[PDB]
């Protein structure tokens, strides 16, 4: 009946002021891609930097079983485009913002499908 | 003109010498390249190294087997793995392995020393980056080392397929002569400097497209000393030019050919494919790998 909310808890040290994870692995790249959230390489454009998935997952971080119910892990072995404005904090971006299911842009920074 | 490359090989000329082992000293020793922002060394290195990969013979075959020795570090994550995973075909089957716990973007992660790793399977592409700190404490004559190099040069023998490439970093102090003697077994070699770490002895040993016996027989204490004269005469200037164009930097799928031969069929046909990067000889089973688990109960 109990498990750790690992998501709430770096919300809240972060809220806090807590020093972002760190030693995210940036790729060099183009900055000429998709644009898309997630991907099988880098796929940054002007306004992005892309990262390596494992460094920038929370769950893979801190030695953490993941939330899917089988431990899948969604960012592991692939590439996490982050806005730049948020680069300093990957792990912070990746788990609050979600993916849209239809255009694979970040919802909220490049999803146009609403409008 | 170097400072726009990747980086810099050991020229034909100084493999060729007959050079004694001298202390490495290099004018610019210390010195750091300036590095794109928010972008690690480790990054840096790998992409220029992979850069002047993309220069060579490689075999590049469907469902390719890359294994990357000494992918941790002191930060928890694989740098190095990140950009070979880049850099390879995306499906290219990637191992990676490190004495101590790191978090990875490997298709699988053995943790523990080297010796531990085992797999039935040959292999398309070896890196190794281990290198022990120890190696800092120099109190004597520079002499081979063994250690690691002892199970990479058994490795290669036993596990890397025919027309595979290996890239093994080596520095002034951390090296071994059979792996240079092994270096002959392959179709070409160099020791390639990264531009980004100019200033330091690290070279990477490239041994392209392997051919299972010796092409040509290399005294590895004579050709250390000939790498060492060569960066001794050699100064490279820091650069970090090449890490801006990445527009080029994937590994070409070459689609390479794979066959499972005996050696009674590895003829001078077949071998003039290997040495060509036109084929690939080993197994296609599924890849199988483990790390031996010593058990020990210490109470009383
Ligand atoms: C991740 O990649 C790392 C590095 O990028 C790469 C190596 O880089 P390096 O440090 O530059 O190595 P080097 O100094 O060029 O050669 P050496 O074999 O260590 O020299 C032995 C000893 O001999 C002296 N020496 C050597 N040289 C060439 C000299 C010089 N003295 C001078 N005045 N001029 C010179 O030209 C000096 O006193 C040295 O200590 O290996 C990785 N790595 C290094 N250390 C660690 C580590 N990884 C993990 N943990 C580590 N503790
Ligand atoms: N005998 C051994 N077996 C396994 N790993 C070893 C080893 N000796 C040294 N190493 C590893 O070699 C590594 C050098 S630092 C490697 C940096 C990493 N490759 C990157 O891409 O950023 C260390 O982490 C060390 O643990
Ligand atoms: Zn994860
Ligand atoms: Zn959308």
């Amino acid at each position: 009946a109990f498990a750790v909310d690992a998501a709430k808890a770096y919300k809240d040290y972060l809220a806090s002021g807590g020093q972002p994870i760190t030693n995210c692995v940036k790729m060099l790249c183009t900055h000429t891609g998709t644009g898309q959230a997630i991907t099988v390489t880098p796929e940054a454009n002007m306004d992005q930097e892309s990262f390596g998935g494992a460094s920038c997952c929370l769950y893979c971080r801190c030695h953490i079983d993941h939330p899917n119910p089988k431990g899948f892990c969604d960012l592991k072995g692939k590439y996490v485009q982050i806005p730049t404005t948020c680069a300093n904090d990957p792990v912070g971006f990746t788990l609050k913002n979600t993916v849209c299911t239809v255009c694979g842009m970040w919802k909220g920074y490049g999803c146009s499908c609403d409008q | 003109s170097q400072a726009w490359q990747p980086g810099v090989a050991m020229p034909n000329l100084y493999k060729m010498q007959r050079m004694l082992l001298e202390k490495c000293d290099l004018q610019n020793y210390g010195d750091s390249a300036t590095l794109p922002k928010g972008i690690m060394m480790n990054v840096a290195k790998y992409t220029q190294l992979c850069q002047y990969l993309n220069t060579l013979t490689l075999a590049v075959p469907y469902n390719m087997r890359v294994i990357h020795f000494g992918a941790g570090s002191d930060k928890g994550v694989a740098p190095g793995t990140a950009v070979l995973r880049q850099w390879l075909p995306t499906g290219t089957l990637l191992v990676d392995s490190d004495l101590n716990d790191f978090v990875s973007d490997a298709d699988s992660t053995l943790i523990g020393d080297c010796a531990t790793v085992h797999t039935a399977n040959k292999w398309d592409l070896i890196i190794s980056d281990m290198y022990d700190p120890k190696t800092k404490n120099v109190t004597k004559e520079n002499d081979s080392k063994e250690g690691f190099f002892t199970y990479i040069c058994g490795f290669i023998q036993q596990k890397l397929a025919l027309g595979g490439s290996v890239a093994i970093k080596i520095t002034e102090h951390s090296w071994n002569a059979d792996l240079y003697k092994l270096m002959g077994h392959f179709a070409w070699w160099t020791a390639f400097v990264t531009n980004v770490n100019a200033s330091s002895s690290e070279a990477f040993l490239i041994g392209c497209n392997y051919l299972g016996k010796p092409r040509e027989q290399i005294d590895g204490y004579v050709m250390h000393a000939n790498y060492i004269f060569w960066r001794n005469t050699n100064p490279i200037q820091l650069s970090s030019y090449s890490l801006f164009d990445m527009s080029k930097f994937p590994l070409k799928l070459r689609g390479t050919a794979v066959m499972s031969l005996k050696e009674g069929q590895i003829n001078d046909m077949i071998l003039s494919l290997l040495s060509k990067g036109r084929l690939i000889i080993r197994e296609n089973n599924r890849v199988v790998i483990s790390s031996d688990v010593l058990v020990n109960n210490e109470n009383l």
